[PDB]
This record gives structure tokens, sequence and C-alpha cells, in this order.
RNA sequence: GUCUACGGCCAUACCUAGGCGAAAACACCAGUUCCCGUCCGAUCACUGCAGUUAAGCGUCUGAGGGCCUCGUUAGUACUAUGGUUGGAGACAACAUGGGAAUCCGGGGUGCUGUAGGCU
RNA sequence: GAACAGAAAUCUCGAGUAGAAUAAAAGGGUAAAAGUCCCCUUGAUUUUGAUUUUCAGUGUGAAUACAAACCAUGAAAGUGUG
RNA sequence: AUUUCCUCAACCUAUUCUCAAACUUUAAAUAUGUAAGACGCCCUUGUCGCUUAAUUGGACGUGGGCCAUCGAAUGAGAGUU
RNA sequence: UGAAAGUGAAUGCAGGUGGGAACGCCCUUGUGGCGUGCACCAUCGACCGACCCGGAAUGGAAGGGUUUGAGU
């Protein structure tokens, strides 16, 4: 009762979104990809050619090769006690950039700008992030906000 | 100054239901009446009970437009004595009828060739209907600009000295 | 009875030696790249080597 | 009878043996780790004498 | 604990449900009549069969008819048996109703004078059902969702127009003309 | 046309709904090979209204499209073409104008002159043995059907003669033979220099004088004979080549802004809507 | 600001009904000799500007149908972890955490990039 | 609405988010198309390496993106190694 | 009676009872992919037979400035035959 | 190396790049810079054989290649 087809168990994985069928947006073809870019793999059901396997759907990798209409996303997959390098050739319709890399680039630019500014000002820079600190001490006031006493509510029929 | 109802096209058909020598002569008389080569109306499928020739010619029709179409319609009203029923006019503005023995028109006939009927259909439109027919920037005509049964009744009754039934 | 498939101990066995990661190398073989790209990079790298050699020899 | 995730967290907290105690700075990452290993450890606020 | 097994194209051999009629009483009732409601609701998840539902329906119908008459009850069976519990043929065998906690099994609407009659009827009907059931006096006007005080305030304003057993209720949505023509007594507050 | 039908309805793209953009052809028109990276693909967009001809060179980006060179047939009267601005010859002239402007903008005007006199011969603008390649543009006809002797290919021929490298076949040019697969230079020259228009003037002078008065009223107002059309077109082409620069009109846009707001309407406020709602309720005679 | 051409997001843009649109543009519109295609210059073609804002188009108005957004529903349903918890069981409560959908109500009914025309 | 007599066979005008079709089961995809019609063709061609699935990352089968030639089609961008 | 009734069936409209492992607009918890700068960031310049209309771009490089939170927490020597 | 007839391994410092033991030179204590760089790995090439080419009686000298070998 088990089959090993390429698109087996992809009924909802490869489905287009609700009110999202029909024409494919053309900004995907205008996006530029380079070797070393970190991209996400999201299979588009309308583009049957260049389709990656269902395993790589939702994964993230690095492009090593760029062709006319496809990229070379590189993935690491567990096959037991080790990772193996998988080189998938995927059409750009199933490929989008990772917003984390754009956020990381902006963070690096901000860190360098702060570093130069602190060097000019001759003070500390504090370029390292920190986890959420414990809450400090405050002085919550009660004027016009007098506390209201609450009591548990008795059980009653609600039908 | 622009809501001028005018005749767009006229579709003429023969009421025989048979193909062969009758259909070929029907196509010939249609060509003589209209001045245009016909198109053989086809059957989209076959029926065992009737045995209609599938994908083969069953009927004939042409479409006439312009002054010649109006002249043909005037001749069709001449045989129809300018009397029509209100049921003939659809809610979309189209109107038509059908008369047997097309010899009532301006043509000479004989029994050897045969006798064939003639049904007329007229499509009514106003200037500006190209919006719904053009390939580029196609849109929907406005509700007020669309043709309705009352509008085509009034247009038909204004001229031709014709009357409709009191249904 | 045959067909006794199970996956109880497979994950524990895999994690006993861990999930090994492939060795990282700075350069990857160009056989995975485009043929035209690899052929041109051969000449580009060659000319770069001669330019560096000529600069060092002149210096 | 320790699940693998709680075992890894206690290894990273150096809580390897029973009745072992460590001092930890309390932040969001530490708080979530202690939440996962809640059934196996007890933690609180130490004072100067402790 | 089995997965739901409804009648589908994959298994079309599901036998017919034993219970056919679901409502008994004045099905063409009105808003003014039947202002009180009594519910018999299971207290746990059971698998009440259509055969048990048939027996309870017969007992409730006979008792209510003989002791209160035709015009003093509008009992209905909320449970609809769709799940199939298979039994080996000597494969679908019968139909059962899957009911969770708090799911209404039987609901009757009567007048205020027939509260005790409805309570007695649904108390005697518990012996025909597997598991434990409770009887509650609903605070809503009949089978409608609005409570007693909300319904009487709506009726006093004039926002309710009876339509058969149920009724149409005014809402602040839609064109004004279609509501103003229908409701003569609706006092639209200009605020 | 029910509520579930409206909920499940998925609208097409805005330009598809208004019938302006063919996205199936657009995708192949703007799709650069990913190994060519940020090299733009330029389209010679040609559009025809009932009176004018629009020719543009467009490069597509993620945020939108960018116009490199503009040439409108309404600018032809500046060069001498005051009579006829939506025909085959006008499309050729504005295609030549946009080609010269684009070459000037990209610094290739002196290196690629195309052909000086249009003799109606299929000749792709070739590259030099040791020099930059010609500027390559791809024809964009939109929703216009591509038939033989179409004005879109007329503008394409004008741009190709201007200097833009537009890959094309001599198949849709006016006068091409469908049997022998041959292109006749005589009729191509006729369409290039408006000889077909001149023939129409001669045919209408021969008979149906009233039709000629009704149709060619603009030409008669200035008193132009059919034999001068070739002279006017040739001189206009020379003038376009000599001075293709676009004259940016300096008319005050602030006055146009002010006059447009004079008739521009405004939406009602929430309080006004409530007041009108109350007024309608009172006027309904049911409050 | 309005219009045109090319677009980006692809309904806070669709569908319906009713009020307005100065200039320009667009469109409707007048013809079939030429290129072209049809039973039919209806569509596709070409050549035009006599006529019209009436249709398209733009905008405004619906206690409009939808669509978008925010709160109620509701920390409710559900769920990770725990007990030598209760209960015969079904299930339920509690403890350390995460946390909906739907309904209803309030608000809104396209924004924007490039190139050019407009009393 | 048009004949005739039920036959919506057939012919028109409007509504119509796909409720049709897409060779054979089901799922997914597709509306100026991936459906229907028309025209031309044989990319259902030769060769090499790379990659994915089943995998031990062996074989077989199937498939993906390229490269070197010769071509088809289109005005072209391009699309074609069933 | 090609004029009508009300049981007969049928269509549509707005409420109303109850479900779906092989239904779904939505949609969790748990689990899961990637990243957390020195092989790093900014300017000068060289190579190419690839690519671009074009030193245009891609890739590989070269020489100089930022090496003092080397850019979340915790822990731990690791990897390959 | 090829089935075989046969042919048969230096453009260079026996090549370039990255990491890299040991050593030497400085900065000042650094998880510091500079210079070469054994072994080993990864990688870009070069040479020999086979194959596929063009290929200017017999020979395949020069030019190549998306390749192939348990080679230098």
């Amino acid at each position: 009762p088990h089959s090993y087809g390429i698109r087996a168990r992809t009924r909802y994985t490869f489905q287009r979104g609700f009110r999202e069928h029909g024409q494919i947006r053309l900004s995907t073809y205008l996006k530029t990809y380079k070797v070393g870019d970190i991209v996400d793999i999201k299979v588009n059901g309308a583009v049957q050619k260049g389709m990656p396997h269902k395993y790589y759907h939702g994964k993230t990798g690095v492009v090593y090769n760029v062709t006319q209409s496809s990229v070379g996303v590189l993935i690491y997959k567990v096959v037991g006690n080790r990772y193996m390098e998988k080189r998938v050739n995927v059409r750009i319709e199933h490929v989008k950039h990772s917003k984390c890399r754009q956020d990381f680039l902006d963070r690096v630019k901000a860190n360098e700008a702060k570093r130069k500014e602190a060097k000019a000002q001759g003070k500390t820079v504090q370029l390292r992030r920190q986890p959420a600190p414990p809450a400090t001490a405050h002085f919550v006031s009660t004027e016009n906000n007098e506390p209201v006493t609450l009591h548990p509510v008795a059980y009653d029929t609600t039908i | 100054p622009m809501k001028e109802l005018r005749i767009s096209k006229l579709v003429l058909n023969i009421s025989l239901g048979e193909s062969g020598d009758r259909l070929t002569r029907a196509a010939k008389v249609l060509e003589q009446l209209s001045g245009q080569t016909p198109v053989f109306s086809k059957a989209r499928y076959t029926i065992r009970r009737f045995g209609i020739r599938r994908n083969e010619k069953i009927a004939c029709h042409v479409t006439v437009r312009g002054p010649k179409a109006e002249e043909i319609l005037e001749r069709g009203l001449k045989v129809k004595e300018y009397e029509l029923k209100k049921r003939n006019f659809s809610a979309t503005g189209n109107f038509g009828f059908g008369i047997q023995e097309h010899i009532d028109l301006g043509i000479k006939y004989d029994p050897s060739i045969g006798i064939y009927g003639m049904d007329f259909y007229v499509v009514m439109d106003r200037p500006g209907m190209r919006v719904a027919r053009r390939k580029a920037q196609r849109g929907r005509v406005g509700y007020t600009h669309k043709i309705n049964a009352e509008d085509t009744i009034n247009w038909f009754k204004q001229k031709y000295d014709a009357v409709v039934l009191g249904k | 009875k045959s067909k006794n498939h199970t996956n109880h101990n497979q994950n524990k066995k895999a994690h006993r030696n861990g999930i090994k990661r492939p060795q990282k190398h700075r350069y990857d073989s160009l056989k995975y790249r485009d043929a035209k790209f690899r052929r041109n990079q051969k000449f580009a790298n060659r000319g770069t080597v001669e330019a560096i050699r000529q600069a060092k020899a002149s210096a | 009878n320790i699940p693998p995730k709680a075992r890894k967290i206690m290894q990273l907290l150096r809580l390897i043996q029973i009745n072992n105690g460590v001092f930890v700075k309390f932040n969001k990452a530490t708080k979530e780790m202690l939440q996962v290993v809640e059934p196996y450890v007890t933690y609180g606020i130490p004072n100067l004498k402790t | 604990k089995n997965k739901p097994y409804p009648k589908s194209r994959y298994n079309r051999a599901v036998p017919d449900s034993k219970i056919r009629i679901f409502d008994l009483g004045r099905k063409r009732a009105g808003v003014d009549e039947f202002p009180l409601c009594i519910h018999l609701v299971s207290n746990e998840y059971e698998q009440i069969t259509s055969e048990a539902l048939e027996a309870a329906r017969i007992c409730a119908n006979k008792y209510l008819v003989k002791i209160g008459g035709k015009d003093s009850f509008h009992l209905r069976v909320r449970a609809h048996p769709f799940h199939v519990v298979r039994i080996n043929k000597m494969k679908p065998n019968g139909l059962v109703a899957r009911v969770n906690i708090g799911q209404i099994l039987m609901s009757v609407r009567t007048k205020d004078s027939s509260r005790a009659t409805a309570i007695e009827a649904l108390r005697r009907c518990q012996y025909k059902f597997p598991g434990q059931q409770r009887i509650i006096v609903s605070k809503k006007w009949g089978f409608s969702q609005y409570a007693r005080d909300e319904y009487i305030e709506k009726r006093s304003r004039g926002e309710i127009i009876p339509d058969g057993c149920y009724a149409k209720f005014l809402n602040k949505r839609g064109s004004l003309q279609e509501k103003l023509d229908l409701f003569p007594e609706a006092s639209f507050n200009l605020a | 046309k029910s509520s579930p039908y409206f909920s499940r309805y998925q609208t097409k793209y805005r330009r598809r709904r208004e019938g302006k953009t063919d996205y199936y052809a657009r995708k192949r028109l703007i799709a650069q090979a990913k190994n060519k990276y940020n090299a733009p693909k330029y389209r010679l967009v040609v559009r025809f209204s009932n009176r004018f001809v629009t020719c543009q060179i467009v490069s597509s980006r993620v945020n939108g499209d960018y116009v490199l060179a503009h040439a409108h047939s309404s600018e032809l009267p500046r060069y001498g073409i005051k009579w006829g601005l939506a025909n085959w010859t006008a499309a050729y002239a504005t295609g030549l104008l946009v080609a010269r402007r684009a070459l000037a903008k990209v610094g290739l005007a002196d290196k690629y002159e195309g052909v000086t006199e249009p003799e109606g011969e299929f000749e792709l603008t070739e590259a030099i043995e040791d020099g930059p390649r010609p500027f390559k543009v791809f024809l964009d006809v939109g929703l216009k059907r591509t038939s033989t002797g179409s004005r879109v290919f007329g503008a394409m021929k004008g741009a190709s003669d201007g200097g833009l490298f537009i890959p094309h076949s001599p198949n849709r040019f006016p006068g091409f033979d469908i049997e022998t697969e041959e292109l006749d230079d005589e009729t191509l020259r006729k369409y290039i220099y408006g000889g077909h228009v001149a023939e129409y003037m001669e045919m209408l002078i021969d008979d149906d004088e009233e039709r000629y008065q009704k149709q060619f009223s603009g030409l008669i107002a200035d008193g132009i004979e059919s034999d001068q059309l070739e002279d006017i077109y040739a001189e206009a082409y020379a003038k376009i080549r000599e001075d293709p620069s676009f004259q940016k009109s300096g008319k005050d846009a602030a006055a146009f802004k002010a006059e447009s707001l004079k008739y521009t309407q405004r939406k009602l406020t929430a309080e006004e809507r409530k007041e009108r709602f109350n007024a309608k309720v009172i006027e309904a005679g049911r409050a």
C-alpha cells in the first residue's frame, strides 16, 4: 500500500494557494541570483519543468551554479549518521531569496556604521546582541487607576 | 444624438432538416438571395434515433450587413405584410421570424428544383458596441446602452408602418 | 513472520556517532559548473597567473 | 529515563549528577531551557548567605 | 476510537438509518407559542445507535401525545447517525451517532405550564440511551439563540417577524428600503 | 452570481482585466538568462491609437518598467509630417526617431547610422569587425495581430533603418510574396515613402470626388498634392537624422494641476454620511 | 492634479445600481484603392477626422453582495511537558508553557515606478 | 428568441473563475492556455559530462539543468533532447 | 380548451437539524530548514577565448583602511583514515 | 595506456591557489603580525595512453575537446 512516485503525498504540498492560481508574477524572472546567495526552495505547482523533489520543498541552501533559467541550490540531507551534499538544479520560479540574509546584511551595515561612529566619538560601541534582559524596577501608580477586587464566579447554567 | 438603434447583422436559415440535393439547392438559392457564399451548418454530434449525419452538412446560413441587409429585411417584411407577434422579440433586442415558400420574395422559381423555407433573424445594436467585440481593451457595454425589448419594439413601430399583435 | 520493519533503534544508532557534517573545503570542483563558465575561467585564471608572475618578476 | 532533549539541556547546564547545583544568569534563552527541564530540576533566587 | 466512517463513494453499502423522522409536534409553530425549552444532553462521549434513538423517539412521542396532547410539545432529535460501526456478517451493519460532552441529544420546546411534563418525559427517556444524560432548562426563547430577556426586548421593540416555526430578525446590515418596507414597527434610532 | 461565487472569484491581473498586457508574451519578452545577471532586455513597444502612434524603448525591473527613448507621432509635425500621424509611414518615421534618440543616448549614433535613404531592402544592421555591437532591441506588438504589411513591422523597419539591431525576417513587410517567399522592394519603397497614400489620392481624384473631400479634408486644407508626399517624407527623415533631440516642453504644470483640482471631486466625511443617513431615514416616512 | 503608453503589488482594484466629467489624450466614429482575413471590412487589417460624450474610461454616492484590516468571541477550542491525580472506564480536573478557527461588531472600498501630453 | 415538433438537432443575443476539456486510475496544474480550431514541421536527432528519486548514495528504470552540432517554428524575444 | 385549481413531482430564495481518513476558506501546539562577519566590511587595480550596445557584468584575483563586544546564550578539544 | 596494431609522461622552481609542521624576524603579550614553506587534503592547470574531432599510397607532425585510465 506504499508507492514511491516522485510527487507522491504532495496533494497539498504542491497546491496553489486559494485565489492564487492562474498567472505567475513576473518579478520572479527579474530577480537576480548569484553564486553564494542563500535562497529558499518553494515548489510552484504551475511550473512542472525544473521541479525539485518534495524533500527540498521548504528547505534553504546556497547557489553554486547559475544557468539560463535555473540555479544550483546546495542542500545537506540526513541519510543516517551523516549529512550528504545534494546539488539540485531548480528553475527560478521555485526559488526566492531568504529575507534573513537581507536582515543580516542590514545588521552588518548598521554594526559597521556604529563601529565607525563610536571610533570617531571615542566611546563604547556595544555591537554584540543580548538576550531579553529581566524586567527592571518600576513604580506603577494607582491614581485614577484604583485596583478592582476580583472574585471567582459561581457555576451556573449557560444554555 | 448617439442612441441610434440600427441593424447590425441578419442571419437567414432554411427549414428543411435534410442534406443532399435539397441542401445543395438550398445553398444555391441562399447565394442567389444574399450574393454571398454560404456556410454549411454542421451537426456537433450524431443521434441514433434520428441518424443525423455527424460532422456533415445539415443546414446552411449566411450573414448580411449594411444597406443590402436592410433591403433584404424590407423584402422579408414585404412578404410578412409587416405583421409580427410580440413573442418574436427577445429580451436582448434580437427579433426574427420564419416564412415558408421563399418564392414570395423577388425571385423566379420552379417545381423541379424544389421549395424551401426561409427564416430571418435580426441582431439590433447601438453605436459603441465595438467595446465588447474588439480584441484590445475589451469591456462591458453600459446597462443604459444595452438593447431591450421595449426599445426595439418602439424602433420597429416608429417606421415601416408596421404593427405588432395585441398579446 | 517476515516483514518486521521498525525504526526504534535507527535514530539512536545514528546519534551514537552523531550526524557527521561533510568536510568544508574552500574550493569546489568546477565539473559541477557550466561548461562555458569553466572553459572561460581556465583562461581567466591562467592570464591572472601570468600577470602576477610578470609583476613579481619586474618587482 | 531522561528524554534526549532534556538530557542535552542538562549537559549544557552542567547538571550531570543528582543533587548538583550551578549558578546561571537568568535571560530568555536560559528561562526557556529551564522550562523544558522543569520536571528534572528546581531553581530559585539565591541570597548572599547561600 | 475508530476514524469517522461516513457513507461515501468508496463504501456505498451503508444501511439505512432506523430512525427516519426527527421532529414531533407542531412543526409549523410560532414565536409566541413554545417559549420554554428543555434539553437532554449526554454527559460523556458515547456511540448511541439509531435503534436506541428509534426506541427513545417512540417512547417520547407516545408519552407526550397521550399526556399533553399534540399541541403541547415540539420535541426533536438533534443526533443524526452518520458514523458506521462494523459488525461481521454471520462491512457496515448499522448507523450510530457520535456525540461529545455537551452535545444536545433531545430538545423540546413547550410552554411554561408544561415544564414538569417535559422534565418527566426526558427523564423517562434516559433509560433508552447508553451512558449518562442530564436535563437542563434552557434560558433561550425556544430553539432560537437569543436568551429570554434579549428576546422579549427584541419583541417589545418590534424587530422580530415570525415566519413559520422560526422568525426573521432585524440586523444593521443591508439596504434600508428592503428592511423599512418589511418592518413597520421598527424604530430606527437616529442616535 | 451569488455570495459564494463572489467569495471564490479570483480576479485576474489589473492590466489583464482592462485588456492591455499579454503576460504570456510579456514573460518571454522580458526574461534574461540568469547567467547574464543584470543585462537588461530592451523592448521596442509600438502602440497605435486612432490618431497617433506611440513608440518606446522599455527595460523591465522588479519595481516597474523604465523608458529609455520616447518618440510620438505628434512630434512629426515638428519635422514636417503634419498630415497623417497614424499610418504605416508615420509608424516608420517615429520608429526612426526613437532609434536615433536611443543611439544618441547610448553613444552609438555616429557608429551605427543604419541606412541613409530607405530603398526598401531587407538589411539587418550588422556589427563592425573590431567595435561595439549595435544596440539590440526586440519588437513588442502588444495585442495587435501580426499580419503582413502591419504598422508594427513598419515601425520596426524604421527603427532598424535608424540603427537599432532588431532581429527580424522580411516576411511581414508590405508586399511580401507568400508563394515565392520574395519581398518586392518596389512596394516596400511605396509604403516607406507613402506612395500607397498617394495612389489613394489619385484613385479618389479619378472618381467619387465627394468621398475624397470627406476623407482627405486635412490634406486639402493645406493644399497638398499626392506627388509631394514622397518629398515631404524624405525631407522629414533627413531632418530627423540631422536633429533627433527631444524638446522638453516647458508649459506650466502647476496651472494644469490647479485646473484639474477645480473639477476634482472629494469624498464625504463620516459625520456627513451619518447626517445623510439620518435625513434619508426621516425622508422615508418611517422613523 | 488629469490623460496616454509601458508596468510592479495582483479585488481596501471584483460585481451591481444611480449622480458628474472644462482642456487634452483615449475611445466611439467615416470608408475599402492598397497590405491582410472572413458567409459577412462584425472581428483582424489598412486610409482617415465629418459627427458624439452616448458607450468605453475616470470620479463620487449605496446602515450595497464580496474583498482588506482591527477588536469581541477568548486564552475559549486545541496542544507540549507531570503526578503512585480522580474515575471501572469513557473522560475530567490540576500544575509549568504555547495558543486558534469561526461568528459578530468598527473602519476602508487601491497604492505606486518610468516616459511623455493637458486652461 | 428562430424554426419544425419537442429535437433546444441546429442558428443568434446576453450571464457564465472554469462547475468543461486535458488518451487510459487518482491527485496536482492550466482561460488572449496547458482546453478547441488552423498552418508548418519531426527537439520522439548525434555526442559528452553534471544532478534528482528509488539508493549501498551499487545497478536498472524514470527525471532535471547545462555544453558541443544539426534543425523545426515564430516577425521576434524565445520555445522544443517526446 | 396551448385559460385556471391542490394534493404530484421539480427549480430557486432566506432562515433552520446534524457530519466528512480518502471535503475545505482558515488553522494551531509539537516537530522541522537556514544564518548569527576575519575565508569579514569598504575603495585601487589586473585576467578572460564567457557575457554586455559598452570595462558592461559574472568569477577568480591584487594592494591599502576598519584587528579595542571577531558581532545571541550555554557547554565542550575536534576531525579523518 | 589500449581489445589490438601501437604509442608512451618537464612551458615554468617538476607549476599556481587555500589550510597547513618546523624554523627564522619583529610587535609587545596577544586566540599578534612578516617570510618561506615538509606531510596531507581540496582545487585550477601542464604532460603520457585511449576515445571523439577538425585534419593543414604511406606518416599524423602542429591545433583541439563537453571526455576517459588502476597514469607522470
